[PDB]
């Protein structure tokens, strides 16, 4: 969470770890034919109703905003409106991120092509370089 | 290019990594 | 009133009733906590690795201080010499004041001697006989003795009522306590590793972890709303063909810091898989870190500008030569 | 519906959402917010079908969002029944630490009832509660 502000970010070069070795180990064929069509069925299996995913949050979502303000020690109103309004905000962007993997193309584009577009993010060297030593991008 | 490769890339394809890359 | 009011409420009304059960209860988790707790080889490892690895990170964060002169800057000395004086043991205090708190070194030296400990504490542990005999950890025996012989009213194997079930009906009991404890180093900590016999035959592993982080429940947390997510997956047909599953160990708080975790016994880290190629190829772990602080330093001593924004042509060179070398 | 039928719980359930989204987009209605807990105690008596932890969930949510008269703890007064504390299990991190906000009688109780027929479920998350408690409010 963002210490200045009650959010999630995670604000890295990349959205998610997947290294060359990692990408060796499973190989193009695999690659191709598991990992990308794994993330976008996990993706529509939840995000079937999508009021389903928000009721899961919430409890979670409000357990988070809880420990941020206490650790803050900036309360001073436990202002119920407040607490509603962030986790509202909070499950809304967690949705939004889930909702944004299941979604189909309009065109004659394949199904799955945001995870396409993400895992060609992920392994741009370009933004690979970026990232701290005990990341160990490489490898 | 190299037709019949599995390493050859595609804006619809995974790059691969035993090419540098695209 | 006070919450601890109602805390002390509650556990008097479940002590009235099941008063043999949670008898029971309170030695094992007494005995368990009494007799598992980290030598002090295993704290001098942990403190050591955790030094090198913030001293690392403060270098990262501020390059240009790996240089041969920068007089170890953050206040870092007082942590030092706290750590040499009330978290040593006595046989090797005088070493490590002589090499650390007299000299007063640069961050070179700093993060050589760290290297150089934790090298020594990691050949040390990894050359101890490992299953220990259970019957070691006691004064007479109260967990190989106790336990079908001091029980008094059938203890439930931990960790049972997490799970998204229905009855309690068929939930397995403990039998018996295997006699052989497992010796467990991790990349930065270590751990025993104790096991059970259930009524039926079944045998399960449990991590006891004693120095247990600052962020257990919200891990907890996190574990308990993907394991409620599992069960959607379970019910759904896209996914239950091809048998997806988020993997999540159960984990039961015995005390704000214990804490014992089902364990599989053939784990493996990528670091140590990274480390293992190193041993067998003659290489050294640690010069890729090395090669970049010092690569970082050299070019940010000088201009650090003339790059587009901030995709630096030299962070990719330096990584391109890492790959390649 | 509700009159016509004799034990259904569909009914009670449906009930109980369209009042907690009457209430979700008018944050001034305390009483429709009551009739959806009310609702959702019916509703989870009736089902004992393992779907009534979600309507618990919902429960728990509503009750975090109560003023300082208590308007919406009332409910279970309102409603006269069992509570069958298994579906409950799951959520006792949630209870302990909600016994120190605002509500404490409320989970209390549940605890209290949970502690008389399940104590293997609870003993060790309450003694290390209460080391915690020990620990912080009389350091």
């Amino acid at each position: 969470m963002a210490p200045s502000r009650p959010l999630f970010q995670n604000t890295e070069p990349v959205p998610f770890r997947l290294t060359p070795n990692l990408q060796t180990l499973m190989g193009p064929l695999a690659t191709e034919g598991i990992f990308a069509a794994s993330v976008m069925a996990i993706a529509r299996c939840l995000t079937e109703p999508e009021q389903h995913l928000e009721h899961a949050l919430t409890l979670f979502v409000r357990d988070e905003m809880m420990f941020w303000f206490t650790n803050s020690h900036r309360t001073m109103s436990l202002t119920e409106n407040q607490l509603r309004e962030t986790v509202q905000a909070n499950c809304d962007m967690i949705v939004k991120k889930a909702l944004a993997l299941a979604q189909t193309p309009q065109g004659n584009l394949p199904a799955h092509q945001t995870v396409t577009d993400l895992i060609a993010k992920a392994t741009n060297p370009m933004n690979l370089a970026l990232c701290d030593a005990l990341w160990m991008p490489y490898l | 290019t190299v037709p019949f490769s599995i390493h050859n890339h595609n804006p619809y394809i995974t790059p691969s990594p035993y090419v540098p890359y695209p | 009133k006070p919450p601890w009011e109602l805390t002390e409420e509650i556990m008097s009304v479940l002590k009235t009733a099941f008063p043999l059960l949670a008898l029971s209860m309170e030695t094992m988790v007494d005995q368990i906590q009494k007799h598992f707790k980290c030598p002090p080889d295993e704290d001098a490892y942990r403190l050591i690795v955790a030094l090198l690895n913030d001293g690392l990170s403060y270098v990262s964060r501020m390059p240009a201080s790996y240089a041969k002169d920068v007089k170890l800057p953050a206040a870092t000395e007082n942590n030092i010499t706290r750590f040499a004086e009330t978290i040593l043991p006595n046989h090797i205090r005088p070493t490590f004041e002589a090499d650390f708190v007299k000299v007063k070194p640069t961050m070179y030296e700093y993060i050589h001697n760290l290297r150089k400990w934790r090298d020594k504490f990691e050949e040390k542990l990894d050359r101890r006989a490992s299953p220990a005999p259970l019957e070691s950890f006691a004064h007479y025996s109260p967990h190989l003795s106790e336990f079908r012989y001091q029980k008094f009213d059938d203890v439930e194997i931990p960790g049972q009522y997490l799970q998204h079930k229905d009855k309690n009906q068929d939930f397995i009991r403990i039998d018996r306590f295997l006699p052989n404890v497992d010796l467990v180093r991790t990349i930065g900590a270590s751990h025993r590793r104790l096991r059970i016999r259930g009524h039926d035959g079944s045998v399960h592993a449990f991590a006891v972890q004693h120095p247990a982080a600052r962020h257990c429940r919200r891990e907890e947390r996190v574990l308990q709303l993907f394991r409620q997510l599992n069960q959607t997956l379970a019910n759904k047909k896209e996914s239950r063909r091809r048998d997806l599953q988020f993997t999540l160990p159960l984990m039961v708080p015995l005390a704000p810091h214990i804490r014992i975790v089902q364990e599989d016994t053939s784990y493996i880290t990528l670091q140590s898989v990274y480390e293992d190629h190193c041993r067998r190829h003659g290489m050294n772990k640690d010069e890729p870190i090395l090669f970049t602080m010092e690569k970082l330093r050299g070019l940010m001593d000088a201009k650090a500008l003339q790059k587009p924004e901030q995709a630096v042509t030299a962070k990719l060179e330096v990584y391109r030569a890492i790959q390649e070398k | 519906a509700l009159y016509f039928d004799i034990t259904a719980a569909k009914a009670w359930a449906e009930w109980g959402y369209f009042n907690d989204r009457k209430f979700k987009e008018n944050p001034s209605d305390l009483p429709s917010a009551k009739q959806a807990l009310t609702s959702y105690l019916q509703a989870a008596s009736s089902y004992k079908n393992h779907k009534s932890r979600k309507l618990i969930a919902r429960i728990l949510w509503l009750l975090s969002l109560d003023d300082a008269n208590g308007t919406i703890a009332a409910g279970f007064d309102d409603f006269k029944g069992e509570i069958y504390v298994w579906w409950w299990i799951i959520f006792i991190p949630q209870l302990l630490v909600g016994l120190g906000y605002k509500e404490a009688p409320r989970v209390q109780a549940i605890l209290l009832k949970i502690a008389k027929t399940y104590p293997q479920a609870l003993y060790f998350l309450l003694r290390t509660n209460r080391e915690d408690m020990l620990t912080i409010k009389k350091n």
